[PDB]
């Protein structure tokens, strides 16, 4: 990530603000919709459309990234212990962080979509693939 | 389905294949930069105001999407209507399918940008299933 | 595959040790992209890479693997049909996603390189590549 | 990034191959334009033929290129720095192709030193040939 890079990430996350666990619960959503094999991996979570489940884990997902974005500059220690979780405990194949990361943006072009200008589609892209590559890493 | 296809053809006639194209390949070109190298005949790409304003890029985007809009009527026969475009991305471009799949998603985030609530999770898992047929009818003669 | 081409993989594929080939394969996998263990969990013991490669039930499912891929090798111009019920299986059942079949089919190259060495020349390593191809293709077919 | 095993597996591997990194950068490019034919458009100007000088000069540059990559594990953004220029503004090489040459790297290894060439070591070397691949697919 370039400075330019960073600085367009934190202030699309700066639109997002309250709505962030909100966003999250959608991506989920959108996620599980278009990619059903993403599903697995809950199988104790009941995913019709306003499950609980689905909602809490969005707003932990939300959270994460919050983390990650207000710790740009070392995103493997912020993320350290969730990358513990998604590889070794879950083992999450890596196709499926493309397919959430796609979700988000999708639903961020959906809720800022005067904000979402190419140049941050490209620096949000760049910023969820760098949080992937952190949580499949070791 | 039949349902999956009547909600999809009726979305699509809201959409100005127009501005949406021109965005959509910009974006492709924009996010993924590797792709202009096909491109580099359209002339001024260095930056992201470039891409957006570049009268080609505007112009090929509209033709992706009427090709997009052509497949939208041969839904069960999408291997056949791109038969003649997948021989020309693969036989004569090079263009790896993997950016067929690019573009059919940075198409789904153009629609959810231009129609925001309406492209709800529903639809767009539907026309997912659309971006990677054609996708998959584009990559045809590879395989 | 040319008649050439298809003269000169079967002729090959005599000579392939398929369960001591298989077994390295599906433990390479297993050692390589670690995420795959997900799918082979109940095979016991993939704490380490020694663990992978002498699990008696890792070089058992790739006898398996590799003789359906010798039964694909003798249906070289029908693998759809070949794979279609295995295609299923991994889809609906399993739930691979099809980039693995890829994975499995590129280490099993790597596999047998190092099995033959020389012999595994650049043009013969691209015919293999054209029909590890053809198999994830043809198993990846029940997801499209 | 690679571990202190990743790193010990990767300059031990390079090791064994010492004098023998052009011939086995040639060979992997040979394999590679041969199992994947669309990453010949990347080389419209050279002869591709069987033994051709071009690809035999190419591979000893690839090769010199991983050799210093291997003596600079701890900076490959910097190490590569330059190279990464090149594939991703110069040439806009398409990262998928990063993958087939890396695979084609890994099976001229695994043929040449398949006693060495350990599960341990693959998975090493293919961590290792992955980092070099985003190093220079960075900058994108
Ligand atoms: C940027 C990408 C991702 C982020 C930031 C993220 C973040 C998180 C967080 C914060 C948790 C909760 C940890 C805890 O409560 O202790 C979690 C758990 C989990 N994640 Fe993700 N994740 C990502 C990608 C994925 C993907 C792509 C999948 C699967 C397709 C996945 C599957 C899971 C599962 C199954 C759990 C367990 C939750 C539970 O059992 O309650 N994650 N992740
Ligand atoms: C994914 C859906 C796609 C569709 C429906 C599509 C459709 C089309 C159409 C209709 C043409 C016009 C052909 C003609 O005028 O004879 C074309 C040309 C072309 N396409 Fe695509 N395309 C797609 C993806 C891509 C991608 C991903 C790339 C590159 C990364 C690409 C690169 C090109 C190029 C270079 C041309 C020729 C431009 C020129 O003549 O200067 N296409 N495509
Ligand atoms: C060329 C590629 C592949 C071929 C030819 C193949 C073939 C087969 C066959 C014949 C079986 C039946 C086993 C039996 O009946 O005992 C099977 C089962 C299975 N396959 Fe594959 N497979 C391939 C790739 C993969 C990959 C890449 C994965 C996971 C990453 C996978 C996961 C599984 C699992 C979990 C089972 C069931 C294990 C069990 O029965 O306990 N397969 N496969
Ligand atoms: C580990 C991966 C790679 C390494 C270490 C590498 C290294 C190099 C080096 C050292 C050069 C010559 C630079 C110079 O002469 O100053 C070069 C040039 C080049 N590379 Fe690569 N490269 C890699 C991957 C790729 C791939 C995958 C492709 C295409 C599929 C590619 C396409 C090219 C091209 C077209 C040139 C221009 C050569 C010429 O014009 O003579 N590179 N690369």
């Amino acid at each position: 990530l370039s400075a330019a890079d960073k600085g367009n990430v934190k202030a699309a996350w700066g639109k997002v603000g309250g709505h962030a666990a909100e966003y999250g619960a959608e991506a989920l959503e959108r996620m599980f919709l278009s990619f059903p094999t993403t599903k697995t991996y809950f199988p104790h979570f009941d995913l019709s459309h306003g499950s609980a489940q689905v909602k809490g884990h969005g707003a932990k997902v939300a959270a994460a990234l919050t983390k990650a974005v207000e710790h740009l500059d070392d995103l493997p220690g912020a993320l350290s212990e969730l990358s513990d979780l998604h590889a070794h405990k879950l083992r999450v194949d890596p196709v499926n962080f493309k397919l959430l990361s796609h979700s988000l943006l999708v639903t961020l072009a959906s809720h800022l979509p005067s904000d979402f200008t190419p140049a941050v589609h490209a620096s949000l892209d760049k910023f969820l693939a760098n949080v992937s590559t952190v949580l499949t890493s070791k | 389905t039949a349902e999956e296809k009547a909600a999809v053809t009726a979305f699509w006639g809201k959409v100005k294949v127009d501005e949406v194209g021109g965005e959509a390949l910009g974006r492709l070109l924009v996010v993924y930069p590797w792709t202009q190298r096909f491109f580099e005949s359209f002339g001024d790409l260095s930056t992201a105001d470039a891409v957006m304003n570049n009268p080609k890029v505007k112009a090929h985007g509209k033709k992706v999407l009427d090709s997009f809009s052509n497949g939208m009527k041969h839904l069960d026969d999408l291997k056949g209507t791109f038969a003649a475009l997948s021989e020309l991305h693969c036989d004569k471009l090079h263009v790896d399918p993997e950016n067929f799949k690019l573009l059919g998603n940075v198409l789904v985030v153009v629609l959810a940008r231009n129609f925001g609530k309406e492209f709800t999770p529903v639809l767009q898992a539907d026309f997912q299933k659309v971006v990677a047929g054609v996708a998959n009818a584009l990559a045809h003669r590879y395989h």
